[PDB]
RNA sequence: GGCACCUCGAUGUCGGCUCGUCGCAUCCUGGGGCUGUAGUCGGUCCCAAGGGUUGGGCUGUUCGCCCAUUAAAGCGGCACG
RNA sequence: GAUAAACGCUGAAAGCAUCUAAGUGUGAAGCCCACCUCAAGAUGAGAUUUCCCAUUUCUUUAAGAAAGUAAGACCCCUGAG
């Protein structure tokens, strides 16, 4: 995980998804991309 | 479950079968009549009243001799209860000899501590004195009472007040002998109480 | 001095009512109840005589909490010792000790003196579905309030 | 809802009733009972079914999808049932079963077991494959998860448990 | 007196506003003190007034 | 550091002693995600305040340097308690 | 037993993917039980077993006043576990 205030997709495959009162970023290709806004 | 009261005689030693001295105290006992059976449908729980010693007759009153005589005994001195015991299995006026603790080997004695009167704030908490020389004048006192901001004294600041006289239990002690012909148990270790006090022994709680 | 009706002690007659709590938010049920208890709705109101009624609350488990407050309205207490702040409960008391709920959410909305205490022991709250007080023939209230 | 507007083509041997919200589905093996939202207009016509519903769902489009997907799940489950196949690498790993026990030897000191509820069984071909079969999709999935949860793979040599078609990246870490 | 008019009146389906409003509309001008006294004692008369007021703002 | 509202019919400073207590922006133990993580070690970030957190040499000392241990030798508030 | 970070299962709005809105789980020295003690002045003053059962005038018959007792308790004396 990378937990940052600002969150951006870094690959082309990355997607922006809300799961709870939070904002994920999931990328099946690489794992270094899981970003969760906090 | 397995519960017995009794006196407290003292302490001596005993060799085991392998040449090893063992400190041992002498919990004495006598037979003792179950006095009343408290049930769910009547008293909200399940328990058993017992009593370990014999009064004279001058030293009781009609309530006591009317509350005992439903089991036909001389009026007793102590009366206690027990819980978590498999009730069943019992009757009004039975007995509980020392048999129940053959080599139970795990047991939790309780009792009442000694008594030590008004005591300082060092014999009760292990608080340390202040420098007894180098010109000081703070030998044997209880320290400060806290900070300034709150304009009061917090709860649970500890200082002088009667020491000892409240019950306490020890856990996981063994048993060494059961001399049914004289009703005496022998356990390992130190047990609390003054001589001739009242003691109770039940099976372990921590399995 | 002139003529205005001032209720005496015993001339006031109290009644008995039974109120349900099936799917009602905590606040409003408590509000109606608290208004009934203090003696209002009786034109014989007097602000130092205890002209109240007797309330009996049923089904205190099925009371409704809107939105969250199922897991957020955190009650509290303090034991007057250092670090004693025990926030133990939540909106879980609906399950257990459901009497505690209304017996605070109303023992708040009353005054804070003796009158406001002897005016509280007329409460009887039951999480269950039937009361033992048929000895006194209580009636029913409705709620479009 | 393009997912809440497909067909429910019942197979052979299918009984479907309605008692309250409870729409049970029975057939050759299935006797399942689920719940369904109170805004669902079921259909008719032996084996040709759809789901008309009074729309304006949560956001005009939500409940439809889950509801029709779940009913199609019911149907497919009662008809045949499902599978989840597992492999095993990590030289020295085996698995043996006698009914509702699955011992596992995957390198720990002591062999790990696994119980089983009723609606599921295990069909062990050899020491390197397992196959779960059952009725529900959820339960099959959960048990397969719990089983993989004992030792998921490792991206260096390839040990651990995998699904069959599951992919695992390999970080070619040097040897010292 | 206001709280007492509240209690009594509300029983007749007249909120403690609409009663006063209708009364000051049908041109009836009783003083609150007398209204409180009536509400406590002469229930028949109070109900008569409440009826007239109900009629009044009904127009 | 700034201002000068507060106390001049008197509101006593630093360290050390006895005694604690609270916050977490966490030092150890506990649960986790990523790695330029083969293993043993590690780096960073996240959840977490339950308990624990050493003896001595030198200066009035806070501060600090050093010796010897340890799971670790935390940072701060409470009239710089 | 219920949860935190994290990990899922099943599933759509978005014919796919996707832990979530409906459904359904795992998960920490931390939360609540488990262990030890105090505790009905808990004026919402709890429960159980046993014991003791009736004079005089009238204030006026009322939750009246007064006197002698039962069960028991205390005073006084020998002491200390
Ligand atoms: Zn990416």
């Amino acid at each position: 995980m990378k937990v940052r205030p600002s969150v951006k997709p870094m690959c082309e495959h990355c997607k922006v998804i809300r799961r709870k009162g939070r904002v994920m970023v999931i990328c099946p290709a690489n794992p270094k991309h899981k970003q969760r806004q906090g | 479950t397995k519960g017995i009261l009794g006196k407290k005689v003292g302490m001596t030693q005993i060799f085991t079968e392998s040449g090893e001295l063992i400190p041992v105290t002498v919990v004495e006992a006598t037979p003792n009549v179950v006095l009343q059976v408290k049930t769910v449908e009547t008293d909200g729980y399940e328990a058993i009243q017992v009593g370990y010693q014999d009064k004279r007759e001058v030293l009781s009153n009609k309530p006591a001799k009317g509350h005992v005589a439903k089991a036909n005994t001389a009026p007793k001195r102590f009366i206690k209860e027990f819980k978590n015991v498999e009730l069943g299995e019992y009757e009004v006026g039975k007995e509980i000899k020392v048999d129940v603790f053959q080599a139970g080997d795990v047991v939790d004695v309780t009792g009442t501590t000694k008594g030590k009167g008004f005591q300082g704030a060092i014999k009760r908490h292990g608080q340390s004195r202040g420098p007894m020389s180098h010109g000081s004048r703070y030998h044997r006192r209880p320290g400060s009472m806290g900070p300034v901001a709150p304009n009061r004294v917090f709860k649970n600041k500890r200082l002088a007040g009667r020491m000892g006289g409240d019950r306490v239990t020890i856990q996981n002690l063994e048993v060494v002998k059961v001399d049914v012909e004289r009703n005496v148990i022998l356990i390992k270790g130190n047990i609390p109480g003054a001589k001739k006090s009242l003691i109770t022994i039940k099976s372990a709680v921590k399995a | 001095m002139r003529t205005t009706y001032m209720a005496k002690a015993g001339e006031v007659e109290r009644k008995w009512y039974v109120v349900d709590a099936t799917d009602v938010p905590l606040g409003r049920l408590s509000a109606v109840v608290a208004s009934v208890l203090r003696g209002k709705n009786k034109p014989t109101f007097t602000p130092h005589v205890d002209t109240g009624d007797f309330v009996i609350v049923i089904n205190a488990d099925k009371v409704k909490l809107t939105g969250k407050k199922a897991t957020d309205k955190i009650y509290y207490r303090h034991s007057m010792y250092p670090g004693g702040l025990k926030s133990v409960t939540a909106g879980e008391l609906r399950d257990k000790n459901s009497r505690r709920l209304i017996e605070t959410s109303v023992k708040g909305m009353l005054p804070k003196n003796t009158l406001g205490r002897k005016q509280f022991t007329k409460l009887n709250v039951y999480g269950g579905a039937e009361h033992p007080h048929a000895a006194q023939q209580p009636e029913v209230l409705d709620i479009t309030n | 809802s393009r997912i809440g507007n497909k067909v429910v083509v019942l197979p052979a041997g299918v009984e479907i009733k309605q008692d309250g919200n409870n729409i049970t589905v029975k057939g050759p093996k299935g006797e399942l009972t689920r719940e369904f939202s109170s805004d669902i207009k079921m259909n008719i016509e032996g084996n040709e079914v759809t789901f008309t519903r009074p729309n304006d769902s949560k956001e005009m489009k939500t409940i439809h999808g889950t509801t029709r997907a779940n009913f199609n799940n019911m149907v497919v489950g009662v008809s045949e049932g499902f599978q989840k196949a597992l492999e095993l690498i990590g030289v020295g790993y085996r698995a043996q079963v006698q009914g509702n026990k699955l011992t596992l030897n995957v390198g720990y000191s002591h062999p790990v077991e696994m119980t089983a509820p009723e609606g599921v069984t295990f069909e062990v071909p050899a020491n390197t494959q397992v196959i779960v079969k059952g009725i529900n999709k959820e339960v099959v999935g959960e048990l397969a998860a719990n089983i993989r949860g004992v030792r998921p793979p490792e991206p260096y040599k390839g040990k651990g448990i995998r699904y069959v078609g599951e992919f695992v990246r390999r970080k070619e870490g040097k040897t010292g | 007196w206001i709280a007492r008019i509240n209690a009594a009146a509300r029983m007749n389906g007249l909120s403690y506003s609409k009663l006063m409003h209708g009364l000051k509309l049908a041109e009836i001008d009783i003083n609150r003190k007398m209204l409180a006294d009536l509400a406590v004692n002469d229930a028949a008369a109070f109900t008569a007034l409440a009826e007239q007021a109900k009629d009044a703002l009904s127009k």
